RNA sequence: CGACGACGUUGAUAGGCCGGGUGUGUAAGCGCAGCGAUGCGUUGAGCUAACCGGUACUAAUGAACCGUGAGGCUUAACCU
RNA sequence: UAACAGGCUGAUACCGCCCAAGAGUUCAUAUCGACGGCGGUGUUUGGCACCUCGAUGUCGGCUCAUCACAUCCUGGGGCUGAAGUAGGUCCCAAGGGUAUGGCUGUUCGCCAUUUAAAGUGGUACGCGAGCUGGGUUUAGAACGUCGUGAGACAGUUCGGUCCCUAUCUGCCGUGGGCGCUGGAGAACUGAGGGGGGCUGCUCCUAGUACGAGAGGACCGGAGUGGACGCAUCACUGGUGUUCGGGUUGUCAUGCCAAUGGCACUGCCCGGUAGCUAAAUGCGGAAGAGAUAAGUGCUGAAAGCAUCUAAGCACGAAACUUGCCCC
RNA sequence: GACCUGCACGAAUGGCGUAAUGAUGGCCAGGCUGUCUCCACCCGAGACUCAGUGAAAUUGAACUCGCUGUGAAGAUGCAGUG
RNA sequence: GAAUACCAAGGCGCUUGAGAGAACUCGGGUGAAGGAACUAGGCAAAAUGGUGCCGUAACUUCGGGAGAAGGCACGCUGAUAU
RNA sequence: GUCGAGUCGGCCUGCGCGGAAGAUGUAACGGGGCUAA
RNA sequence: CCGACUAAUGUUGAAAAAUUAGCGGAUGACUUGUGGCUGGGGGUGAAAGGCCAAUCAAACCGGGAGAUAGCUGGUUCUCCC
RNA sequence: GAGGGGAGUGAAAAAGAACCUGAAACCGUGUACGUACAAGCAGUGGGAGCACGCUUAGGCGUGUGACUGCGUACCUUUUGUA
């Protein structure tokens, strides 16, 4: 459940480490990002040497939140943070090459399948 | 298409076998007698009025009991109207019961909505709330302005404010019929509908299809 | 009321084993991908119960490739084939909600001996 | 918020047309004492549906 | 909205009324009959009589919870010792409402509640 | 607040009571181990609101009160 | 007899039109339109001093709106210098919809990032007996500047009391009276009134029609969303000072043990019912009638031509219904 | 923080610095949060009902509606109409 | 500690009560996810908070800055020591 | 070259037509209504 | 104990300046009791035109006094020209 | 008790000490008529019905006022004021 000003650690290498949302896209007045939404970052801190540096701007693709899914049969998946795969800005493909810690079944879809694949855990 | 009067028992869930928990209201639609046909000779319009349940005979009054009598039937606890399609047609004193909806896929279900009593601005109508703080005068949950000034000099009709708010008839569109049990009196739809638990519910098969 | 405990009880199952807050379970659960559909563990601690009938739930937390997860089944869902207790803790009590701020070793569950 | 004109005795007495009181339609008899009551309540000598419930 | 809720405020906060509903369910025991507000006497039934169904039954944790509640080893006595052998046959309603008009103070409506078997 | 709905002994309307559920999480007392804090057994114990299923134990009193006694004129269509 | 708001006016402003030099390869009129001409609105800047000086609170924000249409989006259409995609321009259309942030008292504006779109105006530049009080506009102080000085400055700077219990109209709700022609208990009919009416993306049709290619549809269908609304509590959760427990200090119940009071429920951990959103069901429609702009059929006046005069057919979220409530 | 183009700084109506100090003015960050997205529930005191007591400002008189117009030019009271 | 909490001696329940458990106001408690997006401004609220020890930068008028910052321990029982 | 009664486009003039968008409500005959009213 | 920076409340108040939560000084240019002195163009002022008995860019009471008011209000029975 | 009803005094107690006369505003009880489909300075012109009463037995007198034409208080100040 992200919102313009939520804080995200990041399930990628591609070198940032804490981004923040500063547009919930695909609606107007669309106030909430689940797992599996797209939402505009800027990179707030990141690491020396990586992929992309601190200050840009980009996108991203919510895979873990506090608030967690619900499934078919009512049950709840809930993650102890928020985390996004960096995206970008034009192809919304992912920048890193390595995707960390779970992510969730709401990401099998034809656009974000490589996360699917490159993730430890789906669940 | 006619409908029936039920009871609304409570929900629960039904679960499916691939993993799916559907919501469901249980309705309780016991056996619909009718006590009086309509027809346009007599009354203008083409219609049947029924009763279901039961009263106790003391809380019948001799008028409603002779309406019940002629129709030789048994007291229920209210009597409803339903209008007839071209292709209805009832007779006094037959039943009716749930198995109406055998091949009905949705329905549409009207009942009195709880009742909230007295609310404000804020409940009734989604009014924002104005600051808790930076100033604000006791003025947190208050409608703010109600109108314009000389020009219109006057509140406009139906101008959104405070007041009674649910115990009223509502209805609900087009909910899945999940499961029809005759043997048991029982019609499971899926989803919520109004009203509080053991209050009557008007069920029709839905108008929108 | 009689005429909803009817249709709960005709859905329970009634397998379901006894555990504990604290107990270290494995749940089996269906996931389909395609046509295939197969089991997946999710095993961890129960830090809550939820008993009500055919409602009844249950949470279970484990840290999962370096990130704390939570699963809350519904106990009588099909979605959960199975369920098999691992170990026996020994806690006091009945939610566990406390654990969300321990890690390794401040997150040890004495074992319950009975 | 006050008054632009003095509301007249007309409109006093319009506002007070509900104000009058309500008699009791009827008082109760003991069936053992015979002394007056109001209904459900017990009689000024502890009186109730024929029975000493209340003494001195 | 109060929906399906149980209990009066009676215009007081929750300590106010335990204690007030103790020292009542003391005077009710130790006199057999007193006179109160006719709430208060329909609030003082749902504290007075679960007393006497515990102490139907005689022993030192009954004894405990009893005095816990009451705070009056008198009325704990009188409990175990007379009333719940007096009511041990009786299934609830040790207790009976009988409404007596109006205070003179202030126009509150009235009732005796006693013991039934007083 | 009026109002609206249920019920008044031919009664489940409310309280209580009984059974259950739920929640908390193994009461008190006693015993054992320990110098002791405490642990262990009895014991998932004890307690458990507004919940579910029941139950006339208590309170819903016989009455009384209001409301009447066949319901204007004319004309037309009929019944005699 | 000025400052605010109203009023009168409409030079100015904004909008529309007439003539057509010329631009537009060609070609005034796809689009634009010089020199000039004619109007509309009340809408800017103003003019006036008619109302109020025994007081009509004046910026901006907030809350809550309501109307106009000169339409921002969605809908319908003509022309195009309209291949398609996407545009331009004009006509019809007011049903519904119509950003969040950074800066700044700002309105505005610029900037960031959204959106189908981020409309333009009227409503005392709507709304302070509804909120605010950052700005303007008292008394303190200082700078620059002016002044010999007191002081002064739509120059700046730091600080600086926002009252009203609603009688009437109005509006949201809710009762009481009488009436409706003997009295009574019910079920209705439906004059009439209100609500609702938004829309994205993806897939198929189809890599088809179009096109040298790059690209890439109409018409129709399917799914899934944003925002909004109604209901509900099965689920996920919040609350849960009326349930259970842990615990600090102290006082008491003779003492031990066990309990109770007080300390924000002393502090906390959980949590039943209810209430509830973040939870999950459902809705906007289809269809019908009469139409707008527009398109036509047949057809004379006018032997032709002509959608019109007679007659006949299509045509939109507007209208009347259909849906919900009274 | 610089630049200098100081409309209109400048040396005891002191200039430029300055550690410490300040319920002093401005700006930024961590923590924190119902300030807010967007409000929900709860505990109390009022508000509401009954009994007792019992004010106020204001007030030409009132049988004290809407709309469009008129009109000392912004109308419950005029015209027409609903 | 003359702070504070609970008490003693002692003194009091504040000269309208009784109900109810709407909006709204006042004074408080808690809150999913987010965390200043609020606003003129973090106004208000939330937060920090003790003792001992470890440790503490620029700058400085050499006093300061400094409780800078940051961190660890903390109850009870037994022994050392009837 | 083809049909058999008019055909054409200038002027002057009476009455009408378009040009003609606004904000609470018809609201630019006082209303109803009027083809004469 | 002396103060009074912020907010909410209150604003026909519980109060003609307070209450509540916070806030500053707290061995000093501190604070307090009792008594004394300074008097109105005068006092006193770590200076705000502050304070001098709920009164201050000239206190209050009485007197000149019915100041003056080219201003505002008001001005009382009838009929005829 | 307060207060009152009688009895008594007195020319009078409706002169009773809240005391001669005892106005008006204002507030009641009783009777007649009107009034619950009706829009505004509340009257005025017209006017039915009802009630009571009148020496000719006839209309009239008194009270009320359905319905209907017209109708925006007064003073002051003003060019001009609902
Ligand atoms: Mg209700
Ligand atoms: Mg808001
Ligand atoms: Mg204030
Ligand atoms: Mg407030
Ligand atoms: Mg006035
Ligand atoms: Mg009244
Ligand atoms: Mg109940
Ligand atoms: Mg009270
Ligand atoms: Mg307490
Ligand atoms: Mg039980
Ligand atoms: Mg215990
Ligand atoms: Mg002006
Ligand atoms: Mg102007
Ligand atoms: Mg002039
Ligand atoms: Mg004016
Ligand atoms: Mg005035
Ligand atoms: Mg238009
Ligand atoms: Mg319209
Ligand atoms: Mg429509
Ligand atoms: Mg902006
Ligand atoms: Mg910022
Ligand atoms: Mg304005
Ligand atoms: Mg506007
Ligand atoms: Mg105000
Ligand atoms: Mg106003
Ligand atoms: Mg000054
Ligand atoms: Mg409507
Ligand atoms: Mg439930
Ligand atoms: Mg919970
Ligand atoms: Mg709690
Ligand atoms: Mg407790
Ligand atoms: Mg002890
Ligand atoms: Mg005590
Ligand atoms: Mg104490
Ligand atoms: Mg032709
Ligand atoms: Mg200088
Ligand atoms: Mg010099
Ligand atoms: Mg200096
Ligand atoms: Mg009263
Ligand atoms: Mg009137
Ligand atoms: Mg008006
Ligand atoms: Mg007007
Ligand atoms: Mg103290
Ligand atoms: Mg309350
Ligand atoms: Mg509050
Ligand atoms: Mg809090
Ligand atoms: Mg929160
Ligand atoms: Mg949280
Ligand atoms: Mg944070
Ligand atoms: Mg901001
Ligand atoms: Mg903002
Ligand atoms: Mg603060
Ligand atoms: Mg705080
Ligand atoms: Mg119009
Ligand atoms: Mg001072
Ligand atoms: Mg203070
Ligand atoms: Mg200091
Ligand atoms: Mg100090
Ligand atoms: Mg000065
Ligand atoms: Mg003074
Ligand atoms: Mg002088
Ligand atoms: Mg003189
Ligand atoms: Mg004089
Ligand atoms: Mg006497
Ligand atoms: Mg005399
Ligand atoms: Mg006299
Ligand atoms: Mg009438
Ligand atoms: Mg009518
Ligand atoms: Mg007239
Ligand atoms: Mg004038
Ligand atoms: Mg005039």
């Amino acid at each position: 459940m992200i919102q313009e000003q939520t804080m995200l650690n990041v399930a990628d290498n591609s070198g940032a480490r804490r981004v923040m949302c500063i547009k919930v896209l695909g609606g107007s007045h669309r106030r909430y990002a689940g797992v599996g939404d797209i939402i505009k970052i800027t990179i707030k801190e990141a690491i020396p040497r990586g992929k992309v540096k601190k200050g840009d701007v980009l996108k991203a693709v919510v895979v873990r939140t506090k608030k967690g899914v619900r499934r078919p049969d009512g049950s709840v998946i809930r993650f102890d943070g928020n985390a996004c795969v960096l995206l970008n800005n034009n192809s919304e493909q992912p920048i890193g090459t390595r995707i960390f810690g779970p992510v969730t079944r709401e990401l099998r879809s034809e656009k974000f399948m490589k996360i699917i694949s490159l993730a430890p855990e789906v669940l | 298409m006619i409908g029936l009067v039920g009871k609304k028992v409570g929900m629960t869930r039904i679960f499916t076998e691939d993993g799916v928990s559907i919501p469901v209201t249980v309705i309780e639609v016991e056996a619909n007698r009718v006590t009086q046909v309509k027809d346009l000779a007599n009354d203008g319009y083409r219609a049947i009025q029924v009763t279901t349940g039961a009263k106790k005979a003391n809380r019948v009054t001799k008028p409603e009991a002779g309406h019940f009598a002629k129709a030789g039937v048994e007291a229920g606890r209210g009597l409803w109207e339903f209008r007839l399609a071209e292709g209805e047609e009832f007779t006094v004193g037959q039943s009716i019961s749930v198995e109406l909806f055998a091949d009905v896929k949705k329905v549409d279900v009207t009942g009195t909505s709880k009742g909230k009593g007295f609310a404000g601005t804020v409940k009734r109508w989604n009014f924002r709330t104005q600051d808790a703080t930076h100033g604000n005068s006791l003025s947190h949950r208050v409608p703010g302005s109600i109108g314009q000034n000389q020009t219109p000099g006057k509140v406009f009709k139906g101008k959104k404010m405070a007041g009674q708010m649910g115990n009223e008839r509502v209805t609900v569109q087009s909910l899945d019929v999940v499961r029809v049990d005759a043997e048991r009196n029982l019609l499971l739809v899926k989803g919520a509908v109004p009203g509080a638990t053991g209050s009557d519910l008007i069920v029709k098969p839905a108008v929108k299809a | 009321s009689n005429i909803i405990k009817q249709l709960e009880q005709e859905q329970m199952k009634q397998d379901v084993p006894s555990f504990r807050p604290g107990d270290t379970v494995e749940v089996k659960v269906w996931v389909v991908e395609g046509s295939k559909k197969r089991l997946q563990a999710f095993e961890g601690v129960v830090i809550a119960i939820r008993n009500r009938g055919l409602h009844s739930a249950f949470t279970v937390r484990k840290i999962s490739n370096g990130e704390g997860v939570e699963r809350v089944f519904q106990t009588h869902s099909p979605v959960v084939d199975s369920i098999s207790v691992k170990r026996r803790g020994a806690v006091r009590k009945a939610k566990l909600y406390y654990l969300r701020e321990r890690t390794g070793k401040a997150a040890r569950i004495k074992e319950r001996l009975n | 918020a006050v008054q632009q004109n003095k509301p007249t005795r007309s409109k006093r007495g319009m506002r007070r047309s509900h104000d009058a009181l309500t008699a009791v339609t009827s008082l109760s008899v003991d069936k053992t004492s015979g002394e007056k009551h109001l209904r459900h309540h017990i009689t000024a000598d502890g009186y109730y549906r024929g029975r000493k419930v209340i003494a001195k | 909205m109060r929906h399906r809720k149980s209990g009066r405020q009676l215009n007081r906060n929750s300590s106010h009324r335990q204690a007030m509903f103790r020292n009542m369910a003391g005077s009710l025991v130790r006199h057999e009959i007193i006179k109160t507000t006719l709430p208060k006497a329909k609030e003082l039934r749902r504290v007075v009589e679960p007393l006497i169904t515990l102490a139907k039954t005689d022993s030192v944790a009954n004894r405990r919870l009893a005095f816990a509640r009451t705070r009056d080893n008198e009325i704990v006595a009188k409990l175990f010792n007379e009333l719940g052998p007096r009511f041990a046959s009786r299934a609830g309603g040790y207790t009976r409402i009988l409404k007596c008009g109006f205070r003179a103070g202030d126009n509150a409506p009235m009732a005796y509640i006693e013991l039934v078997d007083r």
